């Protein structure tokens, strides 16, 4: 009885029904056109999920940055090869980056510079780390499900 | 400290066992259920009574008050 | 007081302390408030995400909801605009404001029926009387324009014209959609959206009891192995008299 | 028929109304009715009477009534 | 003798004591819940979604 | 210092003193087991009180629907809701015992622990009032407005310190906001008090149900009490349970599953069950003024019982007149709560106003008489 | 010191700005012809000002005083024939007239 | 909160009329505009 009770009443604290239902979002892959950006909102806040053409993971997978502000190795923490999702907050005063622009052809960051690349990466600017990379699954190609 | 200073007591013997040599309900029907009865008669006379007495005031109170509600064909008859 | 005509006790599947909710009664019924009700009367509390693992999938409920568009917003330039409802939306709303829904109904205003098995004595029990119960005006009793004459509503003359009649709809799991299978179905409903927690409440309250017996039982043998000692204590009085 | 729609409702009722404390009130509700639609200046009505009807048919129709809904 | 032989290993030593607790709990837990979900069910058979989804898990459209 | 640290220790000391080696008397009956009851029942709102506390939101437009939302999305907010809503009742229904217990035992004749007594209902029902308008449905509404309004008839500062209370013209946000506050502070306060009530009780002992000194026999609270108490616990909290489970809403009017709306008045505003006996005799007297009073006066009065008692013997055991008379009284506050459910019309406005003067009439005067005329039965 | 901080806290609980300057409300007379009745919104309830020709002014001193359920001329009500101030809500259950 | 304090209750009351606001809803539960009264809110220049 008293597990239970505990159990149930500890409970009662975390994350509520109408919270949970916010808490992931499926993102059709097949759907999403070569080169162009595209913004979804998750948590409140922008998620970036960008279809990468051919000149992405070429002119911005082989850039040599010999010492780098972030150890950023794409098989350390992403995979797929035309997709990159980000979130879209820079790391600096969490703002959110703009994927018309960017002197590196990827994202800017209108309140103080950070200039992203095509894969989410600071190169220009005071933003230290690179956007967040959020958790992920890929159990149907055609859909992914993040959070 | 109140075990001690309690009263002033003289030449009472008392006897009992300890609980695992006897049994936790005894004797249920030779002594329990005859004390349970004895215990009921000698009450219901005096508790029973007025809550009777209350019940049938909720009745009268609740059957007349639908009565009254209920038409009275000795107004229309003369409603030609 | 007033004369009223207290509505009857049906047997309802889920009337005993034990007995659940019948599932498909339920997912009938939400056909019938979404097909027959709807279109007057708001559910605020409930969400397509609710019914998903109580009446359908959650595909299906990812459908249901889509058939609908809602307003979100603002855009960029502050304007509000439509998209295609998702499960974590709530059962549109058919009117903007109260005072549209009046205007639309004769003054009338259709309530919200979230908690109404509850915000009306009698429950189903009353709201299936009401339903099917409709009939002509006994003599000496006028219902005024607009109104319709209902015994079971307080007043006799309610707003609201017979909502359902045979087959004013096709339940897709081939049941006869008799007026009086469509009340009962979507009364079902309304007990559960009243209080999903329905099912669960007294699959506890079985568990409630089972334990409860039991942990009674022990702690009674238990009080009375410890008073046992002074139960049956015997004593004596001898002064040196 | 060999294939036509009814409703267990009104088939359960007629069955009711048929019934002792059924006949009894409905009959008492016909003389009311009678009565009353027959003068032009009586301020009675017959709800009483009608309702003391459903309420007993009612009563009847529930008892059955669900045993033919699925 | 069980009450004999469960005096000795398990009431006489409070420590021994408190470990039959423990592990008496979580097997009845295991079991108590198993039992009363088993009989909730019997009495509401075809009325849980638990009976009903097969027919429109995948066997529709 | 001394051997044992259960009595050496500051703090034990205390904790043993009051629940271990406390004298209690060898005879005492299950109407004593309310006593833990009520401290139990409080310690439970409290906890269930703040999981609802952590989820509702004190305003007009948002009062009902997060009350809603806590019962429809919280894990086990639905439970939690229930068991506070149900456990004010099972409050309720403990305090009502105890305090019989403690009139047809003479308990009060410990006239401090008896005073802080009645105190420590007159908080209990502030609490559950204000509780109760939370919600904001229909009836919680409604009632606010007619009970709080019933001061508006004292006389001079009668107006004034009901517009002061509200907070503004009529029960309304402002209201909604300090209600919560004193919600959630009272019971604290009663918690407090528990503790004041505990300390005076200390200093004579309990009372027992044949109403002599019972230092001749007294035992360890522990395990004998301790024990009892557990076991009365369990014998109650079954009901509760069962109610609260299996049919939640026997006692809430439905009138509040409608979110409260200042141009409907519900046809009938009352207050809750536990109120009703009151509510009953407010109604008895025609007259705004005289009956508040009477209302005030059907609770105060507990404060004169320990001063009308004329018997020469402490309880009712020995006391058959008086025990019926007794029986009558309750029979008669059950009376008075069922008049205060119905409407104001015949037959129920008289007896109404027959069971009010009956109430008073028991109190004031055929109690303190058959007291005295029983004395000179026995030859006192 | 004691009397004024008593006296401030005691006032933080009574009516705020916001509300007591919603307690009265200045109607405009001229913005209501006779023959035509008009509403305004007041302590959240409807506030109905008429304008009274001198015609159901008459009316009104047909009115049997003793056949009334609440006893009542116009002479214990309006202060100038021509304008009925009232408070839209009906006696017997909150609802707003037409 | 001008009145007392920067201008005169009647130079306040005109203040305010020389702004319309919105308020509502009306019978038909459509919104609508009015001259401001005192107990308005200083207009803002953006709907967000
Ligand atoms: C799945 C579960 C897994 C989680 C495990 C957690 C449980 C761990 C519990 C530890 C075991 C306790 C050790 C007890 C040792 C002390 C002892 O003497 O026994 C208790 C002792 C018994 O005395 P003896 O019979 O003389 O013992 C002789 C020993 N040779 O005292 C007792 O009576 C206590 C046992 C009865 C408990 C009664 C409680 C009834 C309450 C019911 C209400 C429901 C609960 C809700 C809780 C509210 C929380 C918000
Ligand atoms: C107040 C609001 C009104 C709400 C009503 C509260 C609920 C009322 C439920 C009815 C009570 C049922 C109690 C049945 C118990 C009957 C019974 O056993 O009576 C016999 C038995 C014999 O006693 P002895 O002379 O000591 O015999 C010793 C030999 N062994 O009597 C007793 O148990 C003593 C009486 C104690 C119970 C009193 C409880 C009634 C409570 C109501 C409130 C009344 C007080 C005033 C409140 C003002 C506010
Ligand atoms: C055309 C709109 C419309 C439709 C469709 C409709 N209702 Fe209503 N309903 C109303 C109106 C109007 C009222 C208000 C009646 C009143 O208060 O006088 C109402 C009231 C109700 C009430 C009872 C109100 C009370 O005070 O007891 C319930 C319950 C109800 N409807 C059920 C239903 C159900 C179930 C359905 C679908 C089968 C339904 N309605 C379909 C308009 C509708
Ligand atoms: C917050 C509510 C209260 C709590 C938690 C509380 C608790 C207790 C406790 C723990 C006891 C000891 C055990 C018992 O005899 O039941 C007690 C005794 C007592 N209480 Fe209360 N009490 C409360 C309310 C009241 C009220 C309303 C009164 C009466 C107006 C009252 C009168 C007494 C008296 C007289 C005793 C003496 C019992 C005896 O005769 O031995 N109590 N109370
Ligand atoms: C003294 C014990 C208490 C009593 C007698 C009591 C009583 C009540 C009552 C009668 C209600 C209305 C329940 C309903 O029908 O909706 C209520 C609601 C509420 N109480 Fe308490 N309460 C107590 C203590 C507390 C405490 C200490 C808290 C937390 C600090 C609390 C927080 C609330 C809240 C948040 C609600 C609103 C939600 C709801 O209505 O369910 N309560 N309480
Ligand atoms: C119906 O039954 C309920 O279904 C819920 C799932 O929806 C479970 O979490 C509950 O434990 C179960 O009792
Ligand atoms: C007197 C003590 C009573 C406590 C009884 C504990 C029963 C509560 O047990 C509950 O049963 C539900 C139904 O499966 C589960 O879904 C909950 O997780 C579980 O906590
Ligand atoms: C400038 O107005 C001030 O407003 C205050 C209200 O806060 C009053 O207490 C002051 O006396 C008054 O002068
Ligand atoms: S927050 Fe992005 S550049 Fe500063
Ligand atoms: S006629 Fe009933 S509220 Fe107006």
């Amino acid at each position: 009885a008293a597990k239970n009770v505990v159990t149930q009443f500890i409970s009662s604290l975390s994350a509520s029904a109408d919270v949970l239902a916010l808490s992931k979002i499926e993102i059709k892959l097949s759907d999403i056109p070569e080169g162009k950006n595209v913004a979804f909102k998750w948590r409140g806040k922008p998620l970036f999920v960008r279809h990468r053409t051919q000149a992405e993971i070429n002119q911005e997978a082989e850039v040599d940055v010999s010492k780098l502000r972030d150890p950023q190795h794409d098989l350390d923490r992403v995979k797929k090869p035309e997709w990159v999702i980000l979130v879209g907050v820079c790391t600096h005063l969490g703002c959110v980056p703009i994927a018309n622009s960017g002197d590196f052809g990827g994202y800017y960051c209108p309140c103080h510079g950070s200039h992203y690349d095509a894969s989410g990466r600071i190169r220009k600017g005071p933003a230290p780390y690179n956007l967040e990379v959020p958790t992920y699954q890929f159990v149907g190609d055609d859909l992914v499900v993040v959070g | 400290i109140h075990f001690g200073n309690l009263a002033r007591v003289r030449h009472i013997i008392t006897y009992s066992l300890s609980p695992f040599e006897q049994r936790a309900i005894p004797n249920i029907f030779s002594d329990a259920l005859p004390n349970v009865w004895r215990r009921f008669s000698s009450q219901v006379f005096k508790v029973a009574p007025p809550f009777l007495g209350a019940y049938l005031l909720y009745s009268w109170g609740t059957q007349e008050f639908e009565r009254l509600k209920r038409k009275n064909p000795a107004d229309y008859e003369n409603d030609q | 007081g007033e004369l009223e005509l207290h509505p009857p006790a049906f047997p309802w599947s889920h009337g005993g302390p034990l007995s659940a909710l019948d599932h498909s009664s339920v997912r009938r019924g939400f056909q019938v408030y979404k097909q027959v009700c709807s279109a007057c009367h708001s559910m605020d509390y409930v969400a397509f995400r609710n019914l998903i693992g109580v009446t359908h999938t959650e595909a299906e409920a990812k459908a249901l909801a889509e058939e609908v568009e809602v307003q979100d917003g603002p855009d960029e330039n502050g304007e509000l605009f439509m998209r295609p409802g998702k499960i974590s939306d709530y059962f549109p709303k058919p009117y903007p404001n109260p005072e549209a829904a009046r205007a639309a109904n004769n003054g009338a205003l259709p309530p919200d029926l979230s908690y109404i098995v509850n915000a009306r004595h009698g429950g189903e029990d009353y709201v299936f009387s009401l339903l099917t119960g409709y009939c002509d005006p006994p003599a000496g009793v006028v219902v005024r324009e607009g109104l319709h004459y209902n015994p079971y509503f307080p007043g006799q003359a309610i707003g609201m014209a017979p909502p359902i009649y045979n087959e004013i709809l096709e339940y897709d799991d081939g049941t006869p959609a008799t007026m009086s299978q469509i009340a009962k179905d979507v009364c079902t409903f309304l007990r559960w959206a009243a209080e999903p927690e329905h099912d669960q409440r007294k699959r506890m309250g079985l568990k409630m009891l089972l334990i409860s017996a039991l942990l009674t039982s022990l702690l009674y043998y238990m009080k009375r192995h410890k008073w046992s000692v002074l139960k049956s204590r015997k004593m004596a009085y001898r002064p040196p008299k | 028929e060999e294939e036509e729609l009814v409703d267990p409702l009104t088939t359960i009722r007629e069955h009711c109304e048929q019934t002792e404390k059924c006949v009894k009130a409905r009959e008492r509700l016909e003389l009311c009715d009678a009565r009353v639609s027959s003068r032009s200046h009586t301020e009675e009505q017959c709800t009483e009477e009608l309702f003391d009807f459903l309420h007993a048919r009612d009563h009847c129709v529930a008892h059955k009534l669900f045993n033919k809904l699925k | 003798a069980l009450l004999r032989q469960a005096y000795s290993a398990l009431f006489r030593r409070t420590s021994t004591f408190a470990l039959t607790v423990v592990l008496g709990a979580v097997l009845f837990e295991r079991a108590f819940d198993q039992g009363a979900d088993a009989i909730f069910e019997h009495l509401n058979e075809g009325k849980l979604w638990k009976h009903i989804k097969h027919k429109y898990e995948a066997s529709e459209e | 210092m001394a051997p044992n640290i259960r009595k050496s220790h500051p703090l034990l000391k205390m904790i043993n003193n009051s629940l271990i080696d406390l004298p209690a008397p060898s005879n005492i009956s299950a109407w004593w087991n309310f006593g833990s009851l009520l401290a139990v029942c409080l310690m439970t709102q409290i906890l269930t009180g703040l999981l609802l506390a952590m989820h509702y939101t004190a305003d007009t437009s948002l009062a009902f629907s997060s009350v809603a939302h806590t019962c429809r999305n919280v894990q086990y907010g639905w439970l939690i809701r229930n068991l506070h809503a149900n456990g004010a009742s099972f409050f309720f229904i403990c305090i009502f015992l105890h305090i019989g217990r403690g009139l047809y035992y003479g308990s009060y004749l410990y006239k401090e622990t008896w005073n802080t007594g009645v105190i420590l209902l007159l908080t209990l029902m502030a609490t559950a009032f204000v509780g109760y308008v939370l919600p904001w449905g229909q009836m919680s509404f409604w009632g606010a407005t007619v009970i709080t309004n019933l001061f508006s008839a004292i006389p001079y500062i009668g107006h004034t310190l009901v517009e002061w209370a509200w907070g503004g013209f009529s029960v309304d946000n402002p209201t909604l906001t300090r209600f919560f506050a004193l919600h959630f502070l009272l019971p604290f306060a009663i918690a407090g008090i528990t503790i004041i009530h505990l300390t005076f009780l200390h200093e004579s002992g309990s009372n027992n149900p044949l109403g002599i000194s019972s230092d001749s026999d007294k035992i360890p609270f522990h395990p004998y009490y301790s024990f009892k108490d557990i076991l009365g616990l369990t014998l109650m909290l079954t009901p509760f349970l069962t109610l609260a489970l299996f049919s939640p809403n026997l006692l809430g009017d439905p009138e509040n599953f409608t979110p409260a709306n200042p141009l409907v008045t519900p046809p009938h505003i009352k207050p809750e069950w536990y109120f009703l006996f009151a509510y009953a005799i407010l109604r008895s007297i025609p007259n705004k003024l005289g009956g508040v009073l009477a209302l005030a006066a059907s609770v105060l009065i507990l404060f004169l019982i320990p001063f009308l008692h004329k018997s020469k013997q402490r309880t009712m055991t020995f006391r058959p007149l008086s025990q019926t008379l007794f029986w009558l009284l309750v029979a008669n506050l059950l009376i008075l709560t069922w008049i205060g459910s119905q409407p104001v019309e015949h037959p129920f406005i008289i007896i109404g106003q027959m069971a009010s003067l009956s109430y008073f009439t028991i109190l004031l005067i055929l109690f303190p008489t058959i007291g005295t005329l029983e004395n000179k039965m026995l030859n006192y």
